[PDB]
Parts: structure tokens; sequence; C-alpha cells
């Protein structure tokens, strides 16, 4: 209410009460709103207030305070406050008290200056700057013997040691000091650490010396804090945050430092019972039970292994030769601690850093690893290790280093491996116990098709037993049966399929001829698991005819409950009616969606088989759906017998597109599907209420385009008169209703845009205009997803109406200015700057049309005038309207500088978000928004670099 | 040595040790044999026999519980393959030509019938002409518990065996007692057998005949209303306990012939 009318709270502060939370609200507000007489006044005030208070339970109004200070330093500092980094030295360097809250305010304001040649800059013309805030702590350092002052220095040391000039860090004596004076005393040791990695984070090529001394300095101390005899693992999980940080900086002190410069240590030979005292606590803290503190260790393992398999990389090399008394024991804790397999994103993460420098330091010495693994199972069977915990992770670490080891040598340890675990499987007691057992032999099986393919007779013995499994009842051996044998087939297929191994037939006929005996215990999850895997075995089957056979014998079993439903409709169409029969039509469904999936395209013998009935049925549900909402409205979808038969509808929707996306006879599809279908779909659609509208409509429509284009861009017409405006209408309304429903609509968009764009001529200028409309409202949108489609599809449908001269015009005229009226109207506005690579290549595009003369014709048709000018300045006209701030000298000048930037789109770019920079820094937070674009393609440049590396090693991959 | 390791994987690689498993092929057919197969049958019979005359766990109460195994999963009572032949078969057992379908524990309970597989994990809850399956049958402990294949085609839940019938239980009977209470609880009820709103699922029990040689050579020649899945050979005292027993003994019908060495007719 009342904060609404500066010239206030330097009166109300004066004699104010418990209130003033609001008076510093309320000038926070105006300093971060707009911002020279008058800031100058309160910039003098607020630096007032503060001096007088910090010279207790003041506090809380302290750190008030200093953030608003901080607030202002953001917009003015240091072009227009250069004294500010003199002055508060000189403040601070007479008064203890005052020398508190500046070290205060200066780590606050670091927290505002947290890009890289942005960065790069700041640091070298800001140099003065730092170099004084360094000198100040120095000082303090030097002579304070305030505790709480030091620490508070100690903090802003640290923030500020990547800006400071390196020579005040490693041409003075400040390692040293942090070593002996701080890093020794329980209350400082923390920081002190802290300091000492980031330094150590330092990658330069000179202060060689002053490294080396960082090392065994730093070791020095720390040999004497935690000694190297402690148990960190239990310190850890009792002491206090104080020891853990403590424990946590260690790691990251030494894990920083043997990273960047190991090099250094490795070669003075001199230190090698240092350098092995560093690596002695590298293990002790990967004992560590928190997952936090691994992930500093696991990161300094893997670089370890990457660099001496970088080396090596065979089975003695010198940098090799210094780690040998250390690197079993690394094997050992990568086996020992081995992550739950992909079997969040962290986790996954988790696992596939274990197993990359597992499989590194397998490449090293099989031997060793093999040695390793072998023992930690005789452990399993001893019971001097036995868990369930335990041999889950040995099994987990076995898998993980599936391609490592040559085929002969795999072999002979898998053997091993196998039959000890068969052995523990027997010795055990529980059917809990052989359950756990059972499941780690059927994973590691799973994880080793290399030895599958490589021995038929043991395939087949696996497959039978896994067969056997499927009836079993305990808990999850009939899961860890399915998924392993869908492993196995996926990875297997050719051995299966009607090529005959050391014996008389194909092993598919047995299973074809055995399915109900296989399955008849399984429930519906598991039985289209077991279908999906036997549809890759029959889609090895390279003979078409054999393959006939094959799946026709493979559907039998869905197609007999199928042709009995079907019967029965033929004598009775209310049978579709009936709960049951409706449940089945849904189920029997989705094992033709999970068989077409696996089998892709051949599956059209079956998918012909049943293609009328089935599309027969979908039109009685429809009919059926419609007329019980005609009689009693959208609250009959609540309904249980309604949702079950808006599932057949859904599964024959997903079996077609799930064959159509498979599918390799366009002309096939177009002559013989695509005609009943969309008779018996796109009217439906259209007649149906929004709440009774099935959007897989909608995908399967987009998938049958994208994979026939030119073959059905006739029925284009057809499919949008039912669908297009009335989709349009469920979604244009925002209010989020039907995300699905639009994330299909734009795939269709899309789809017709790519593939069928001759259509968009065919289909009536009405409905062209819708489609430009609702292309308007994607790109439009709030959510990335949603807007980043509809630039796509914008974009395309720019260079793809150039194509046609004839309609071009007519387009250009109509639509033209009024698309960028609207683009612009989406870069200029409270910005979603999701794609702002993509206005940048849009924008580009449209100005060469008027640059080049491409739009024959004027777009003013009263005023004729060179498009380029009426352009430029129709651009202008509209900056100038949504920034009324800006000086129209400016506007001039930068519109200028676009149109002779057009054919070039990175400098396009720069020139673009720049004006988007200078402008939004007399606005504020904006900066990373517009910066994020180019963040996310370093990203992808690291995982492509790391991903492609990954490549030369077997078994990282496999 | 990789013969030795499928040896091994085959024939000693198991989670529940089933003697005789019909989760496994036929020990006839193996080419392994199996730790777990045993050629011997009667000794195991003769001596489960005795232990059922002196009945030391209640099942009243169990049949309540569902309205000795824990909760919905193993409460079949499961065959051994047929290996070991009776030598009086003829005269002591029964056999029940079992239909294509699944296995399933049926609880017809207040209002509702629900079925399970033997893993326990229910596969339907629905109504049913069962003592206990429908909301104007549902009473005071009127509840019944069957044992059926089902067969999807003909929608029909096939009655193999009862446990328990309007509150009363029958585990502890005879199979000739239980099956002659089943032919004779089955038909007195408003069309089971015939599909209504009110009862989805058809109930017809499945008939048993005697396994005399000529009696065999007849029901090898009848007409089944499903497809011939196999042969349940029952004892004709043997009790109802759920798990593996070889007082039942399975065998699919091309089978017949050879480990029961009599004839067959054109099949």
């Amino acid at each position: 209410l009342k904060e609404h009318p500066r010239v206030d709270t330097i009166l109300e502060f004066s004699q104010n009460m418990n209130t003033k939370y609001y008076g510093l609200q309320i000038l926070e507000n105006v300093i971060k709103t707009r911002w020279r007489n008058q800031c100058e006044g309160i910039k003098k005030y607020v630096v007032g207030l503060i001096i007088k208070t910090s010279s207790e339970k003041e506090k809380v109004y302290i750190g008030k305070l200093n953030m608003i200070l901080v607030q202002i330093l953001k917009q003015e500092w240091p072009k227009h406050w250069p004294t500010f980094i003199s002055d508060i030295v000189g403040a601070s360097r007479t008064s203890e008290s005052l020398c508190q809250n500046n070290m205060v305010i200066l780590k606050l304001l670091s927290e505002e200056v947290f890009t890289q040649v942005k960065s790069k800059h700041l640091k070298d013309s800001m140099c003065n700057e730092f170099s004084q805030i360094f000198q100040l702590c120095q000082f303090v350092m030097e002579n304070s013997q305030n505790a709480p002052l030091v620490h508070a220095t100690l903090e802003t040391l640290l923030r500020f040691l990547n800006w400071i000039p390196l020579g005040y860090i490693f041409e003075t004596k400040l390692i040293s000091t942090l070593i002996y004076k701080f890093l020794n005393v329980p209350m400082f040791r923390n920081v002190s650490l802290k300091c000492l990695t980031e330094i150590a984070g330092v990658s330069v090529s000179q202060y060689e010396e002053q490294f080396v001394t960082l090392f065994t300095l730093t070791m020095m101390q720390l040999k004497q804090m935690l000694p190297l005899n402690t148990n960190i693992r239990l310190a850890y999980s009792n002491g206090k945050d104080d020891e853990q940080n403590f424990i946590q900086n260690l790691s990251l002190f030494l894990c920083t430092f043997l990273k960047e410069h190991d090099q250094l240590i490795e070669k003075r030979l001199n230190l090698r019972e240092t350098l092995m005292e560093a690596l002695h606590y590298m293990l002790l803290v990967s004992e560590v039970e928190e997952t936090e503190i691994f992930k500093i260790c696991l990161e300094y393992w893997n670089h370890l292994a990457a660099e001496l398999y970088r080396e090596s990389p065979f089975s003695v090399p010198p940098r090799r030769q210094l780690y040998l008394p250390m690197l079993f024991k690394v094997r050992l804790l990568m086996v020992s601690r081995m992550a739950k397999p992909e079997e969040d994103t962290d986790s996954i993460n988790l696992y596939k850093n274990m197993r990359e420098t597992l499989v590194y330091l397998t490449h090293l010495d099989y031997v060793d690893t093999e040695r390793i693994m072998t023992e930690k199972l005789h452990n399993q069977v001893n019971g001097t290790e036995w868990s369930w915990k335990n041999l889950n992770t040995l099994c987990w670490a076995i898998g993980s280093i599936s391609g490592a080891m040559h085929e002969e040598d795999e072999k002979r340890f898998l053997v091993t491996v196998i039959k000890d675990l068969l052995g523990l499987c027997e010795q055990k007691r529980g059917k809990d116990n052989k359950a756990i057992i059972a499941s780690n032999i059927m994973y590691i099986v799973g994880q080793y098709p290399r030895f599958l393919r490589a021995h038929w007779k043991f395939l087949k013995t696996v497959v039978n037993k896994l067969f056997e499994f499927m009836h079993e009842t305990h808990d999850g051996v009939q899961d860890m049966a399915c998924d392993t044998f869908i492993k196995i087939a996926q990875k297997c297929r050719r051995h299966f399929v009607q090529v005959q191994v050391g014996e008389v037939m194909p092993f598919i006929d047995e299973i074809l001829n055995n399915i109900n005996t296989i399955i008849c215990d399984l429930q519906p999850q598991q039985v289209h698991t077991f279908y999906e895997a036997v549809g890759y075995m029959i889609g090895a089957q390279t003979d078409q005819t054999v393959q006939e056979h094959l799946i026709e014998k493979y559907m039998l079993l869905p197609n007999q409950v199928w042709d009995s439903i079907i019967q029965q409709a033929t004598k009775n169409v209310d049978i579709l009616k009936d709960p049951e029969t409706v449940k089945q039509l849904g189920s029997i469904l989705k094992t033709n969606v999970r068989a077409c999936k696996a089998v892709g395209h051949p599956f059209v013998i079956q998918l012909g088989r049943i293609y009328l009935d089935m599309l027969n049925v979908y039109k009685c549900l429809s009919e059926n759906i419609s007329a019980a909402i005609q009689a009693n409205g959208e609250m009959v979808t609540k309904q249980p017998l309604i949702r079950s038969m808006r599932t057949v509808k859904r599964e024959t929707l997903k079996l077609i597109s799930g064959w159509v996306s498979r599918s390799n006879d366009p002309q096939m599809v177009a002559e013989n599907f695509v005609p009943p279908l969309l008779d018996a779909v796109l009217i439906d659609y259209q007649r149906n209420v929004p709440a009774a509208r099935e959007p897989e409509v909608l995908s399967t429509m987009a998938i049958i385009v994208n994979k026939l284009g030119g073959h059905i861009t006739a029925e284009i017409p057809q499919i949008f008169d039912a669908v297009f405006e009335c989709t349009l209408n469920m979604i244009n309304k925002d209010f989020e209703e039907y995300p699905e429903h639009r994330t299909n609509f734009f795939l269709l968009l899309q789809a017709v845009n790519s593939h069928c764009f001759p259509a968009f001529l065919a289909i009536p200028p009405t409905q062209f205009k819708l489609v430009l409309d609702s292309i308007i409202w994607a790109f439009k949108h709030t959510m990335r997803n949603v807007a980043d489609t509809g630039l796509q599809i914008l974009f395309t449908l720019l260079q793809n109406v150039a194509q046609e001269e004839a309609a071009a015009q007519s387009f250009y005229q109509t639509y033209f200015c009024d698309i960028l009226q609207h683009i612009f109207s989406v870069v200029t506005d409270t910005s979603h700057t999701a794609g702002l690579t993509m206005h940048a290549s849009i924008l580009a595009y449209m100005f060469n049309l008027v640059e080049e003369g491409k739009i024959s014709t004027s777009l003013n048709p009263g005023n004729p005038v060179n498009n380029q000018i009426f352009l430029q300045e129709y651009v202008a006209n509209l900056l100038k309207s949504a920034f009324p701030h800006l000086q129209d000298a400016q506007v001039k000048l930068f519109v200028t500088g676009l149109f002779s930037l057009n054919q070039d789109i990175p400098a396009f770019k720069e020139h673009l978000r720049d004006f988007l920079v200078q402008i939004k820094e007399f606005a504020g937070e904006d900066t990373s928004d517009l910066f994020l674009e180019e963040r996310e393609i370093a990203l992808r440049q690291a995982d492509e670099e790391k991903h492609k590396r990954q490549m030369s090693v077997p078994g990282i991959f496999n | 040595s990789m013969e030795e390791l499928s040896q091994a994987l085959a024939s000693s690689f198991s989670v529940s040790q089933d003697l005789n498993s019909t989760a496994a092929p036929h020990p006839r057919l193996s080419q392994y044999k199996s730790k777990y197969s045993s050629l011997e049958q009667s000794e195991r019979r003769r001596r489960l026999l005795e232990l059922q005359k002196s009945k030391r766990l209640d099942y009243v109460n169990h049949a309540r519980r569902l309205a000795l195994p824990k909760h919905y999963a193993n409460q079949l009572m499961l065959s051994e393959w047929l290996i070991d032949v009776p030598s009086d078969l003829g005269q002591e057992w029964i056999v029940v030509v079992c239909p294509v379908g699944k296995r399933a524990l049926i609880v017809a309970s207040r209002g509702s019938t629900s079925a399970y597989t033997k893993s326990g994990y229910c596969v339907n809850r629905f109504s049913s002409l069962l003592p206990g399956g429908n909301r104007r049958n549902s009473t005071a402990k009127d509840y019944t518990i069957l044992d059926c294949i089902y067969n999807e085609v003909n929608q029909t839940y096939y009655v193999l065996d009862v446990m328990c019938w309007r509150g009363h239980p029958f585990y502890d009977c005879q199979t000739d007692f239980r099956f002659y209470w089943m032919h004779s609880k089955l038909p007195e009820e408003e069309g089971l057998g015939e599909k209504t709103k009110l009862n989805p699922f058809k109930f017809v029990g499945l008939k048993n005949f005697p396994c005399t040689p000529e009696s065999l050579c007849d029901v090898l020649s009848m007409d089944f209303p499903f497809e011939v899945d196999g042969l349940l050979f029952y004892h004709k005292q043997t009790h109802y306990s759920p798990g593996s027993t070889p007082l039942v003994g399975w065998l699919r019908p091309y089978m017949v012939s050879d480990v029961l060495g009599v004839a067959v007719p054109a099949g």
C-alpha cells in the first residue's frame, strides 16, 4: 500500500522504530528501479549510516544496510565511483570495527562479480582495484589479532584470489603465511585451506617452484592435523561440521592440486614419500561414506586413470611405474564401491564415471583386475564379506568392465565367475538368498553378449533357464528373467532366427511352439516384454517368406482372441459395449503395438490381417463413446467403461503410428493404409467434443506425413479440414489445457511444413491465415520448447515460400510486416529470450529479402518507396515506441548497422545482443539470459570431446 | 569346461528346489539330469498321505484370512511331472483334462470376485455368482475359494478344485470328495456357466475320469469345449495343500502313450 509514491527515508529513518525494514525496502526499491545530485546525496547518506552503526543486536540491520550499498555499487562502480576502492581501504585501515564490515561488504560485492573474455578484461582493467583489496588483507593478516576480523578478511581473500594479479599470490609470502600462521589454527583452518586450494587451481607456466612449495608445506601441516594413520572414514561420520568440512577441503586441495600440477611432483625424485602421502590421503578419504565426498575423490581417480591410460595404454612406461604401489588399491575401490548401474542424472553419471575409471585401470592391468574380482568373489563364498549389497556391487563391477578384456581372456574369466556364482547359489540357504544370486548371475550374463554369441549350447542353456524362471513365484525373479531375456534377444537376434547352429532347427521354432507353456504364469507387463523380445529374433530373419511364417505363428494367440471377439461383434455389435471384451481388445492391441515395435516393417503381414476390422472396431467404439456423452455429457469421460474404449482407440493409433514410422514402402502405405485410416479417424475427431478427442489422431497424422511427404501431400486438405481449426481453438485460449494436443498440433504443423509445403497453396487462404496465427501463437508462448518449435516452423516457412515466386509475392505483401511486428514484439518485450539465435537468423533472412529486392513491389502501397528504406524506418519506428527512453540518434545508427550485417549471421547476432546488452544495463538482472544461448553450445562441445574420446577405449561404451 | 558350465547351469541352478518341477521339461525329455529330478515318487507320496492323516495345521482360519503360505502367493496345489507311475493308478487316481489357459486362485468375498496368479499378482477384481462374489450375494462369512484355469478365448474360469464354499473349507478333504462337492455346488447357481452383467465370467467345472487303461483310451478320444493343454492326475485321497506335490501328476497329451505305456487313438 504505502510504498508507492527517495525523499522520505532520509527523513523517516532518523526518528524511526522497528518499521525501519520497510524504509530500507523502499530505498532499495528506488535505487534498483531508476539509476545526478539526487543519488549522489543517497550514496553519501547510505555510507554514513553504516559508518555510524558499526563504530550487537544491531547485527540484522547492518546486513540489511550493506545489502543496498552493494545494490547501488552494481550500477555505479567503478566508472562513476572511482574512489570507492582507494577510499574503503583508508577507512578500515584505521578502525578495526570498520574493517570488519568492509570485509563483509567486499565479500558481498564479489558475489555480484561471481563471460570468459568478459571477466579476463575485468581482471585486466580493474587491476588497480584488486591490487589494493589484497594489500588491505595482507596488512590485516600481518598485524591484527582480532580473530573475528581476521576470519572475515580471509573470507574476502578467498573470494578475490582469482582476480588479484598473479605476482601478489606467488611473488609474496602469502602462501607461507597462510600455511604457517593460519592453516595451523582451528577456527581459521577451513578458510585457510580453501584459499590454498584456490591458489592450487591456478594454471600457469611459471611459479613452478612456488607450486612445489605449496605442495610440500601444506602436506607438512596436514600430516599434523589429520595424521596419515587417522581413520578418516570414521572421523568424518562422527566428528562435527568443523572436521567434516576440513576433510572435504583436504580432498578438494589434493585433487585440485594434483590434477593441475602432478607432473611437477612426479619428476622431483625427493618428493615420492610426500607424493605417496598425498595418495595415502586420497585412499583414506575415498573410504568416507558420504557421496559428495566420494565424488571429489572419484574425480581425482578418473584423472589419474585417464592420464596413465593415455600414456600407456597396454598391460613399463615411466609415469605408471610411479603409481604401481597404489594402483591396485584404486582398482579395489572401484570394484568395492561400484554404483548401481543405469539399470538420477547424478547417479547415472556416478556409475558412468566409476565404469570409466575401472575400464581404464582394467586396460592398464587386466590380470590384476581379474584377480581383485575373483577374490571379491571368494569372499562371498567365504561368507567373510557376504551380503546382498556386497554381492550386488561386485556383480555390477563385473558387469561394468564388459568390453575391456580380449575375447579369450574374457571367456576364461566368465567361466570362473559363472561356475563360482552357480556354486554360491547351490550353497546359500534362502529362497531369498538364491533369488539375489540368480539375478546377479543373469545380470552378468546379460552384460556379455560377446560370450553368448561365441557359445551356442551355453546361450541356449541360459535362455532355457530364463523360461524356467518365468515360472518362479519368488519376489522379482520373473521380472529379472524377462528383463534378461529381452537383453539377450536384442543383442543375439541372429542366433535364434531361422539359422540352425550345431543342430537341426532354428531355436525360434521351439520358442514359437511353446509360447503358452512359457508365458502362462507371467502378468501382462511381462508378456509384453516377452513378445517384444521374440520380435527382435523374428526381425533378424532375412528370408521374407520364412519370416512371414514366423510372424504368423508368433502372432497366433492374440489373433485367436481377436478373431473370437470380431466374430461375436459381427453376430452382435453390442458385444463391443461389454466391459471385459473392451478390456481384452485393449491388451490385444498393446501386444500388437509391442511386437510391431520390435519387428518393424514386415509386421505388415500382421497389421494387414487385422486392419479393417480394427478400424471398424474403432468406429463402433467411437459411436459408443460419443452417444454416451450425447446422453450424459463430459462427465462420462470420468466413467471406467469409457476410459476402456478410449484405450482401444489410442492403442489402435499407436499401433498404426508404430508401423508407419517403421515402414519401408511409401506407395503401399499411401495407396492402402492411408485412406481407410483417414476415413475412420478424421471426421470422428472433428464431431467429437474437446474432451473426447484423441491426441494421437494428431501424432499419427504427424508420423505418416513425416514418412510419406509427397506421397500424401494430396490428402493434407482433408486432414486439415477435419483436424486443423477445432484443434487450434482447443489450445488457442492458452489456459494450458491440452499439453498433449499442442505438442502434437505443432509436430503435425512442422511436418506439413517440412515435407508437404505445396499443400499450403491447396488450402483456402482463410485456413492458411489460421496456420500463421497458429505459428505466431507458438513462438509467442512462454515455455522454451513451444516457442522454439514455432520459430523453427516460421523460419522454414520463410525459406519455403521463397520457392514459389507467384504466391511468394501475395504472401510477402499480406503477411511480411505483421510477422516482424510480432517477432520484434518477442525480442523487444519483457524477454523470454529462449531462441535469441533463432530471432537472429529469422530477422537476418527477412532483411535480406528487402535489401536484395526480392519483395518486388512496395510494402507501403500509397507512399511507394524502396522497401529497405521503408523497413529501416518501420523498425526504427517500432523500436522508438517500445523504448521511448531511447535517443533517436542511436536508433538510426543501430538499424543502419543491422542491414549492413545481413548476409552474415554470427556477427548479426552479436550486434543485436549488444543492443540488448547496453540497453539491459540501463536495466539490470538480464545479462545471463541472453548469454544463456552461447553457454549450452560449450557443454555440447565438452560432451562431444568427452563422448568421442570414449570411442578409442574398448569396453567404456559396450 | 564350456560343456561343464552349461551342464552346471542347466541342471544345478534353482531358486525353489522343487522336485520334478514342471517349470523345466519332463525329466524324460531333458538332455541334462537335474539334481532336482527324482525318478522316485511313490515313497514320497506314501509318506505324505501318512502325514495328512494327522492334520496339524488349522485351515478354517486360513480360508477366512484369504477373505502354510503368507498373502495371496503360492496357494494352489501344484503337480510334479508324472514320472513314477503308481502301480495302483487305475484304482486310486483320477485324471482331469486341463484347458490351455492361466492358473488362478479365485476368491469370492463380499460382493466381488478377484483372480490371482500363482505369484499373488491380482489379475482382476470383478463380479460373480459364487456364494461371496456379488453385492446381493455378499454376507456373513459366505466366502468361497476356487482353484481355476482361466481360458481367455472362452472368457471362462474352468474350475479345477474347491478349497472353500459358502464359508465351508475343504483343505482337509480328499480329492474324490472335493471334486464331488464342486460338481454338486456349481450347477446349484443361477447361470454361472452363462454370461450376465452380474456374472461377466462363466465358471464351468472340469470333468475328471478314472485311470484304468480303457478309461484313459476313452478320455483321449473325447472332445472338449477347449484346446487341450494337459492331463492332471490326482490321487483320490490327497488333501488340498498349497505347494508342489507328487500326489498330483502332470503330462501333456503327447506324453501319455510313452509314460503310461498305454494305447492311443488318432491325434
